[PDB]
């Protein structure tokens, strides 16, 4: 590991997230129908923290994230969650690196400013000691190309009953300086059966600084009424506890 | 008719006695053919095993499971199953299975059950209130246990608090049990908080070792990869049969359906949240199921007085699907003669439809 | 599954001796390397196991406290060592790869796989 | 301690049974095992769980639990069965697997 | 009705109770009238040598319905192969003998 140091210290910035972070709250097909969910979603109208710098200090992880980053390099790499983060506890680290997508609750002895370097990738700067491995799964490999945004990827993390959940939809956009205004869900993307206690996380980038932001709101115990179209695609929502109206 | 009005005389008028039902011919059965044998042998053939306060879990997935040799096993001392009954567990398919082992006292094999009290049961495993699984013991007093008395086996007596359902406690912190700090070293108060219980191969069944293996049976709805060891049937569909798709089992007629799942949504529901909709576990076309016809059966007869000839109504069937056969809206009329003469009504049939008897039964 | 164990000694009494059993070809750290005597020419005898990954020990009656059986999981090699060697210790002395798995409940002991054993002789 | 006959003779291709016998301590739990010692060799799993064969064996070898003993049966026996049969058991009684006093089969 | 059931297995004689004795040797009815008397007779059936004349049906191809009896002596075939009539792997005699 080596500590970057050349970083300039300014507090977080914030934004709305307007209606963002809804997702496939089950795996059963139902269509034409209202239904009322009480699981973690991210509330209408939110703040959320609005990052660029080298900006990426350490940040809360509390009962689940809202994760949005707007690219056009792929400059996004992955995240780290734990409780430590040191080696001294178990630890998860996801990296969607040159060659594949590795997941790993390894117990990995991080580096206190990991991250990745690149248009090729070259560095690979994210942890040094790593034993006792209990779960590992390796995506087949590919390519990705590191070089207005055009690439939208929306992440929600949930930690339940052993599964870490992974939820994700890919749009285009087109605004320079914000979140859009509209309704998207996010599809599952994988249930990774990995028992690993996640309570704070890191974003991973890949000198000079590229054309990039990322977001980072949180989940509440919140009902939800969740409109279901005819192909079963969640359409609309409404968050009973935003207002009397919603209510 | 008669024994419906507990009586020997009927009147006139429409009786509604019985239900009309096409039975299922077919019984079909779709599991997914991964018939890689499921290493459920390996959690209790393990030579080592955990501690009760730090209990191994082994997720068992993508197999096919025979859950005969179980149950067939002459040995085991306690099977006993919240939820779901041992012979009944071949019939379905689980989407997740875990398969917690430790080694518990024999006394307390009673406390690693649903919603009961002690030392394991608070501070070192406990069972979820609303467990759906099956709890095997065994007298593993002959195994685990040394003249010399074995230490390896850990349980926590004491915690600040209660455990969790399914909740590890790994930590070793000194358990302080006065006022003063203990000061994080052993004194008056202070005290390794897992004491390790020693057996001798003479003890009582108090004391004797019962080793366990909890299989907690995940019935959440996604896609499911642990079975049970049924052979699968080929698929008919426009037919009334009996199905069982990945453990969801029914009587219906499968169609050809038009709806379009999402690659990762494997059964649907209706309005009611009852299932209408099934992907099929080997092919992933999107089924349709509707129930097998059915429909309330009417007796339309004149009185005993007049005549024991009597037509029946099957409501809302059709006359294709019952086997002077007269179809109307309201179903299909069976043993009434329709005839282009109106009258007025009689005996009410439906739809506009009366009968009478004019002799003969006429609708 | 090919334990390779040793060679032959021949030794004095009241010296300390010790026998190797290495193992290869499988997962050593996980199995039991349980030992076994033979005097020459008469049944075997069971004389206790040793679990390489734990360093658990068990014993015959006939042996607890007659022999000190140790492991190194490190170099894949467990060791049955003598306290003290006697004059009738005198054996065809065999290590094996035991298993205890319950197989759904019903016990089994069943030294699956032999080395070729450490002839001791004693005068 | 398992008690067995210390010799068996037969003609080969012929049957002989072998006989164990134990208390209800040792043959009262599922323990029949069996190994035979060629001239030279180290035993090997030749029968376990009462009768189950390992892959690996001749098929001409049966043996079966009659109550607190043992019984062993080669059919059709042949020359090189000249190997110190054992059947072994663990007490249970301060545990300990204990072998038979073995039997030396002879072929006439 | 009279036997000898083991003890563990009393529980198994009682309404809507499993196991090797309630599925595949004697079934009390699961709307039973009836008292069941059991005492330790311990001294009485028990031998120093063990017991064998009280058989149990260990394996049966279907539980037993209620208050049938079971005088059945085939060889179960537990493998796809006939196992022949004969003891021999997967044919064992169906009534095993506790001691
Ligand atoms: C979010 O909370 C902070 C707390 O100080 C507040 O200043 C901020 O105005 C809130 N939301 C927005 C959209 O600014
Ligand atoms: C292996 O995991 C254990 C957790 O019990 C930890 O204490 C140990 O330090 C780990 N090994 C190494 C080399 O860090
Ligand atoms: C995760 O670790 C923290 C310690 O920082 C602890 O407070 C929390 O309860 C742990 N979570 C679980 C699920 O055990
Ligand atoms: C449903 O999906 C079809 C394509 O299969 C699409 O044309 C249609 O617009 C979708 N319906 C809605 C309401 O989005
Ligand atoms: C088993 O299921 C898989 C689905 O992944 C399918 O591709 C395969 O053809 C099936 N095998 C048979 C014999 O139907
Ligand atoms: C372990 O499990 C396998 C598969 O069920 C079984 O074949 C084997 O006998 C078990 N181990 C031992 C020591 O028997
Ligand atoms: C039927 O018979 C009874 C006597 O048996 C009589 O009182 C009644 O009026 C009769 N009704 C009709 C419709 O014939
Ligand atoms: C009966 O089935 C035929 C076709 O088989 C259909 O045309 C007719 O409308 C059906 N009648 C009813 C009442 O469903
Ligand atoms: C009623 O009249 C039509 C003529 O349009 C005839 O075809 C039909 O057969 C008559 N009803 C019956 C039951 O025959």
């Amino acid at each position: 590991c080596v500590n970057l140091t050349t970083r300039t210290q300014l507090p977080p910035a914030y934004t709305n997230s307007f209606t963002r972070g809804v997702y496939y709250p089950d795996k059963v097909f139902r269509s034409s129908v209202l239904h009322s969910t009480q699981d973690l979603f991210l509330p209408f109208f939110s703040n959320v923290t609005w990052f660029h710098r080298f900006d990426n200090p350490v940040l809360p992880f509390n009962d689940g994230v809202y994760f949005a980053s707007t690219e056009k390099s792929n400059i996004i790499r992955g995240w780290i969650f734990g409780t430590t983060l040191d080696s001294k506890t178990q630890s998860l680290l996801i990296v969607n690196n040159a060659t594949n997508v590795v997941i790993k609750v390894c117990e990995f002895q991080f580096c206190n400013d990991p991250f990745l370097g690149v248009w090729m990738e070259s560095e690979f700067r994210v942890y040094s000691s790593a034993n006792n491995c209990t779960f590992e799964y390796v995506s087949q490999p590919f390519l990705m190309d590191l070089e207005n945004f055009k690439n939208l990827r929306e992440f929600v993390f949930k930690n339940i009953d052993g599964y870490f959940k992974i939820y994700s939809k890919h749009t285009p956009i087109n605004l320079v300086r914000d979140l859009p205004q509209g309704f998207s869900a996010l599809e599952p993307l994988v249930d990774l059966p990995i028992g690993i206690n996640i309570t704070r996380f890191q974003t991973l980038l890949a000198w000079t600084a590229g054309a990039a932001a990322y977001y980072v709101g949180y989940l509440q115990p919140r009902t939800f009424l969740l409109k279901y179209n005819e192909n079963g695609t969640i359409t609309d929502a409404v968050d009973c506890a935003l207002d009397p109206l919603s209510e | 008719t008669k024994c419906t009005l507990k009586s020997f005389t009927v009147e006139k008028g429409i009786y509604q006695t019985s239900n009309f039902r096409v039975q299922p011919t077919e019984s079909i059965v779709r599991f997914p053919n991964i018939t890689n044998l499921c290493p459920f042998g390996e959690v209790f053939n393990a030579t080592r095993f955990a501690s009760v306060y730090a209990w191994n879990r082994k997720r068992i997935s993508n197999c096919v499971a025979d859950y005969s040799v179980l149950y067939n096993s002459a040995s085991f001392s306690t099977f006993k199953c919240y939820g779901v009954s041992p012979t009944k567990l071949n019939d379905l398919c689980f989407t997740n299975v875990y398969a917690d082992s430790f080694v518990i006292r024999g006394d307390e094999v009673r406390q690693i059950a649903p919603g009961q009290t002690g030392k394991i049961a608070d501070y070192n495993y406990k069972l979820p209130d609303d467990f759906t699984g099956c709890v095997i013991a065994w007298n593993s007093n002959n195994l685990d246990s040394k003249v010399g008395g074995n230490y390896n086996y850990l349980y926590r007596l004491f915690r600040k608090s209660n455990l969790k359902p399914f909740e590890r406690d790994i930590s070793t912190e000194i358990y302080q049990a006065g006022s003063t700090p203990c000061n994080g070293v052993e004194g008056f108060n202070c005290y390794f908080p897992l004491q390790s219980y020693g057996f001798q191969p003479t003890n009582g069944v108090g004391y004797q070792p019962y080793r366990v293996v909890v299989l907690s049976f995940e019935l959440l709805h996604a896609p499911a990869t642990v079975c049970g060891p049924k052979k699968s049937t080929n698929l008919v569909k426009n037919k009334c049969v009996n199905f069982n798709f990945n453990g969801l089992t029914g009587t219906g007629v499968l169609t050809e359906s038009n709806k379009k799942f999402l690659p990762f949504q494997q059964f649907g529901r209706d309005i009611a949240d009852t299932t209408d909709a099934v992907r099929d576990p080997q092919t992933l076309e999107i089924l349709d199921i509707t129930p097998c016809s059915f429909g309330g059966v009417s007796v339309i007869t004149p009185g005993t007085n007049t005549s024991n000839q009597v037509a029946v109504l099957y409501q809302d069937v059709n006359c294709t699907e019952v086997p002077n056969v007269f179809q109307t809206r309201a179903g299909c009329l069976i043993g009434a003669e329709h005839v282009n003469n109106s009258y007025e009504c009689d005996i009410p049939i439906g739809a506009g439809i009366c009968a009478s008897y004019q002799q003969s039964i006429i609708a | 599954v090919q334990l390779v164990q040793s060679g032959a000694e021949v030794k004095k009494p009241g010296e300390s001796l010790k026998i190797s059993c290495k193992g290869s070809g499988y997962s050593f750290t996980s199995y039991w390397i349980g030992w076994v005597r033979q005097m020459p020419g008469k049944g075997l005898e069971w004389m206790g196991v040793i679990y390489p990954g734990d360093s658990d020990t068990r014993y015959s009656p006939s042996f607890q406290g007659q022999v000190t059986i140790s492991a190194d999981k490190s170099i894949s090699t467990a060791y049955l060592q003598w306290s003290s060697l006697k004059a009738s210790d005198t054996a065809m002395y065999y290590c094996a790869r035991t298993q205890w798995g319950y197989n759904y409940g019903s016990h089994f002991f069943y030294m699956d796989v032999w080395g070729k054993g450490t002839t001791v002789t004693v005068s | 301690v398992l008690t067995q006959p210390p010799s068996a003779s037969g003609t080969p291709g012929q049957r002989v049974t072998i006989s164990c016998s134990g208390s209800s301590s040792n043959i009262g739990s599922d323990h029949v095992y069996w190994y035979q010692q060629l001239p030279g060799t180290a035993p090997k799993l030749f029968i376990y769980r009462n009768n189950q064969r390992p892959s690996g064996v001749p098929d001409r070898f049966s043996g079966s639990k009659s109550g607190t003993s043992a019984s062993l049966a080669i059919s059709g026996l042949r020359s090189e069965d000249e190997a110190d049969y054992y059947c072994a058991a663990w007490d249970a009684s301060l545990s300990g697997y204990v072998f038979g006093t073995g039997t030396k089969v002879t072929v006439l």
